[PDB]
């Protein structure tokens, strides 16, 4: 659906669908790079799906190679971080500098592999500054942990990432961009007990801007 | 009063309880088969064909 399709429904109807857990479909906007103004805009619900979690196997199977590995979602329908702002600025041919700082910038899943191995992971896009002309819009964000220093360990004891943005489709009148996503970031660790493992994700975004 | 060695003779002459031994040997059989395969999967290491 678009944003519009979407907030016509009322809560009874999202409720137990899945309808939620979606960026709203973008229009025909292909390709419209020169329509673009500057200013120092904001975005008003910056929303990214992800579509594939893939995790970088380090076991040896056919040589010192190791490739990325297509896996299975764990928990439910516990991803789309949501509601995500800042500060966005759009310059002179096409110069996204998009800043953001507020927002459910975290959710945290787990992920097996095919060995009967788990593997849990935060998905974090904490305090993320990505500058960059429309193609590699590029910068680090924060992992910032993966559970809180008051955790408990079950006998009562006791980073940075790449993420690179792209952008697709643009509406004219309202600015409401699409794009494709990537990002690769290590897994969790428990304190050095677990070296940590890398995790590409992919998927689609949305913005509006303002 | 048979010996110890011949005690399967009771069956020579009784058709149906032979068709019961075969199928109870049979089961036996098969059930190594299973055990072994499960055995020797749990032991079963896959880390490194090469
Ligand atoms: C296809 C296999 C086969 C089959 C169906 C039979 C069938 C028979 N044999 Mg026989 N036999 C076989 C092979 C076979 N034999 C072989 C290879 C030998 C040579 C070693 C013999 C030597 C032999 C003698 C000398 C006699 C028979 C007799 C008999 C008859 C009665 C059996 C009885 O009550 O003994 C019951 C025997 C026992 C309860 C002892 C079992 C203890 C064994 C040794 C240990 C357990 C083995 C273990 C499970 C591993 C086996 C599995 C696998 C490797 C085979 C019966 C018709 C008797 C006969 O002619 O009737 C008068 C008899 O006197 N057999
Ligand atoms: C056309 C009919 C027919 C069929 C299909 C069979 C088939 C078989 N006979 Mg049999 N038999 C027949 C007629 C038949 N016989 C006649 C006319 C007589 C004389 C009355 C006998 C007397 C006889 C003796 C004395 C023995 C056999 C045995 C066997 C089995 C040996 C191999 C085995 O165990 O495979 C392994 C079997 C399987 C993996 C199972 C496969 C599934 C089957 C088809 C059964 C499925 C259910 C079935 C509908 C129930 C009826 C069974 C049968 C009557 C069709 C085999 C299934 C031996 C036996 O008892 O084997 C245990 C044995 O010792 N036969
Ligand atoms: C090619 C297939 C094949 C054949 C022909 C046989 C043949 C036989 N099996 Mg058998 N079996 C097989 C495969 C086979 N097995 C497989 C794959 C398994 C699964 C592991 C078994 C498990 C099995 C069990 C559990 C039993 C048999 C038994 C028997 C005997 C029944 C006939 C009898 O009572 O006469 C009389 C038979 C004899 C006098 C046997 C003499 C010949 C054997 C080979 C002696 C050598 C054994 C050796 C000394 C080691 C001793 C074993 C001990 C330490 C455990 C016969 C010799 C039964 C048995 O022992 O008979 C009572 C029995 O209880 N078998
Ligand atoms: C439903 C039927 C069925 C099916 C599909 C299977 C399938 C299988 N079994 Mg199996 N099994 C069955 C019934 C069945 N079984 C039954 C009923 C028993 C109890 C007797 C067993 C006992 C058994 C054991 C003990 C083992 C298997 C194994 C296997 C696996 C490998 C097969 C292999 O390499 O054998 C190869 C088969 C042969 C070489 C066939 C030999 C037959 C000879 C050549 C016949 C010669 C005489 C014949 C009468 C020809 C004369 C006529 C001529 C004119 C044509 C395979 C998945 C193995 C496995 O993977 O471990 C779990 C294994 O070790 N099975
Ligand atoms: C009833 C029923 C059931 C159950 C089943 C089962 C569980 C069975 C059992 C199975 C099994 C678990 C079996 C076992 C088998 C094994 C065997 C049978 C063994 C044999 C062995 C032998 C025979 C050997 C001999 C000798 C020695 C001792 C060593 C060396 C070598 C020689 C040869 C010398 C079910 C579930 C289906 C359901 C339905 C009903």
């Amino acid at each position: 659906l678009t944003f519009d399709e979407i907030q016509g429904l009322t809560y009874l109807q999202v409720k137990g669908s899945g309808i939620a857990n979606t960026c709203p479909v973008l229009e025909s906007g292909t390709t419209n790079l020169k329509e673009l103004k500057a200013g120092s805009y904001k975005l008003e619900n910056f929303c990214i799906e992800p579509t594939s979690f893939t995790v970088k196997e380090e076991s040896q199977f056919k040589g010192g190679e190791t490739e990325f590995v297509k896996t299975k979602l764990m928990t439910r329908l516990t991803y789309t971080l949501d509601a995500m702002s800042g500060s966005f600025k759009v310059g002179s041919d096409g110069s996204a500098e998009l800043k953001e700082d507020d927002g459910i910038d975290y959710a945290a899943t787990t992920v097996q592999l095919p060995g009967g191995e788990r593997v849990a992971f935060l998905f974090t896009i904490k305090q993320f500054d990505g500058k960059g002309t429309l193609d590699n819009i590029k910068g680090d964000f924060l992992v910032p942990s993966y559970r809180g220093s008051s955790f408990l360990d079950p006998k009562g004891r006791g980073l940075k990432g790449s993420a690179v943005f792209s952008v697709a489709k643009v509406d004219p009148v309202t600015g409401e961009i699409a794009g494709v996503f990537e990002s690769i970031q290590p897994s969790d660790t428990d304190l050095g007990a677990k070296p940590p493992k890398d995790i590409k994700v992919t998927g689609l975004w949305y913005a509006q801007l303002k | 009063g048979l010996p110890w060695y011949r005690v399967h003779t009771v069956v020579i002459n009784d058709p149906g309880r032979l068709i019961s031994v075969h199928l109870m040997h049979t089961a036996l059989v098969s059930g190594w088969a299973g055990s072994m395969a499960l055995f020797e999967i749990s032991v079963f290491d896959p880390s490194d064909p090469v």
